[PDB]
């Protein structure tokens, strides 16, 4: 199958320099054009350039934007693609996407990555503090019940929650993270029938790739 | 310097019902050579990346649902879905390529449902939190409809505004409804002066605020 995955997003001081990568295998990479893609949390989709494929030549053509700051490349012994981004700021924190363009026939973006998020800061880094929401005995009469992890104080997103390892994926909220104090803080809940808990055991994992954390925390009756 | 520009911004569509959303580009997108207008569609669901679904204005890519058609041509364009899903919810993107490539502003489509009362959820302090000073109070207003909604807090039976803070989802890509969450962010030192802390939940699907709280001395 057709694979794209970015990476090499994360935090940069404003002024700094980033260059993000886009590995791809399930097709034949020389035959294909390839763009970036950003978006900022939010807001729409931005195209930002692209680099032909080997029958024009492998030249590169840029959005007025982004012009003389940054710079795309591929390697086509390993078919990957690369963006180096320079002089960084704030308007530049986004989601990156790569995407495959044109075989010099088709006029689609056929393929995307997952994207990989920038985001542009003099903050440092913090990793969160992960909580657990367990329900109030009042609240698991019922025949559903609402379990939750708090993910506190952390810097930059993202951060990413699962409940137990991904294997519980209905009836899971994530809300969006808040900043304040250049601190993020965001909670995730997941609805279980009662009687899988506290019989069967529910546990939130949160990442943030940002510090390398990883933390499970179980949730037990109070 | 192809300006590209959509309409509406946003609306909300019940499910079954036909939706139609527009493109403009400021130039011709009508290549002479090979007779195609060179505008795509593309559908990014909440939370994902945005996914193809028509190109060359009117072809429909592969394995893309029957019900969304691409039409128009020169500097006008429309996405049409024919009847509504529930998981149609994203933001719809057009993108010309006839010079570089530039995409419009999105337009954004929301799924209109019948009205749903929050479920209301609320959990105290974890002992790990206060060990280390702070005490947040959570509230969960969890699978409701529409997306307005209140919430109160009160402590010892009064109201307070300092310290909370709340969060909407997206709208649920298979029920079409909305959650909240509020938390109330006090340090341990507050937290311990009171006993009572209540969240409630104000929606128009009822008179009657939904109310859920815990007493300190209860745990
Ligand atoms: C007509 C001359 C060249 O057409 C081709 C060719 O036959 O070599 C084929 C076209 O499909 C196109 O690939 C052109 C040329 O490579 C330019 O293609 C781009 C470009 O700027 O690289 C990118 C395309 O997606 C499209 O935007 C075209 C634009 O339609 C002008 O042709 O430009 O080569
Ligand atoms: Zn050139």
């Amino acid at each position: 199958e057709v694979k794209l995955v970015e990476s090499g997003g994360g935090l940069v001081q404003p002024g700094g320099s980033l260059r993000l990568a886009c590995a791809t295998s399930g097709f034949t990479f020389t035959d294909y054009y390839m763009s970036w893609v950003r978006q900022p949390p939010g807001k729409a989709l931005e195209w930002l350039g692209f680099i032909r494929n080997k029958a024009k030549g492998y030249t590169t053509e840029y959005s007025a934007s982004v012009k003389g700051r940054f710079t795309i490349s591929r390697d086509n012994s390993q078919s990957s693609l690369y963006l180096q981004m320079n002089t960084l700021r704030a308007e530049d924190s986004a989601t990156y996407y790569c995407a495959r363009d044109h075989d010099g026939y088709y006029e689609r973006f056929a393929y995307w990555g997952q994207g990989t998020l920038v985001t542009v800061s003099a903050a440092a880094t913090t990793p969160p503090s992960v909580y657990p929401l367990a329900p109030g005995s009042a609240a698991q009469t019922n025949s559903m019940v609402t379990l939750g992890c708090l993910v506190k104080g952390y810097f930059p997103e993202p951060v990413t929650v699962t409940w137990n390892s991904g294997s519980l994926s209905t009836g899971v909220h994530t809300f969006p993270a808040v900043l304040s104090s250049d601190l993020y803080t965001l909670t995730s809940s997941v609805t279980v029938p009662s009687k899988t808990w506290p019989s069967e055991t529910v546990t939130c994992n949160v990442a943030h790739p940002a510090s390398s954390t990883k933390v499970d925390k179980k949730i037990v009756p109070r | 310097d192809i300006v590209m520009t959509q309409s509406p911004s946003s609306l909300a569509v019940s499910a079954g019902e036909k939706v139609t959303m527009n493109c403009k580009s400021s130039q011709s997108l009508l290549n002479s050579r090979t007779r195609k207008n060179y505008l795509a569609w593309y559908q990014q669901k909440p939370g994902q990346s945005p996914k193809l679904l028509i190109y060359w204005a009117s072809t429909r890519e592969s394995g893309v649902p029957d019900r969304f058609t691409g039409s128009g041509s020169g500097t006008d364009f429309a996405l049409t879905i024919s009847s509504v899903q529930a998981e149609d919810l994203a933001v719809y993107y057009c993108k010309q390529s006839y010079n570089l490539r530039t995409f419009g502003g999105g337009t954004k489509l929301e799924i209109k449902r019948a009205d749903a009362a929050p479920t209301v959820s609320i959990f105290p302090p974890s002992s790990e939190q206060l060990t280390s000073g702070g005490a947040s109070v959570v509230c969960f207003l969890n699978n409701f409809y529409p997306k307005d909604i209140n919430v109160k807090w009160k402590i010892d039976g009064s109201e307070r505004a300092n310290g909370v803070l709340n969060s909407w989802t997206d709208q649920d890509s298979k029920d079409s409804t909305y959650s909240m969450t509020s938390t109330l962010t006090l340090t341990k030192d507050e937290y311990e002066r009171h006993n009572s802390y209540t969240c409630e939940a104000s929606h128009k699907t009822s008179t009657s605020p939904i109310v859920k709280s815990f007493n300190r001395n209860e745990c």
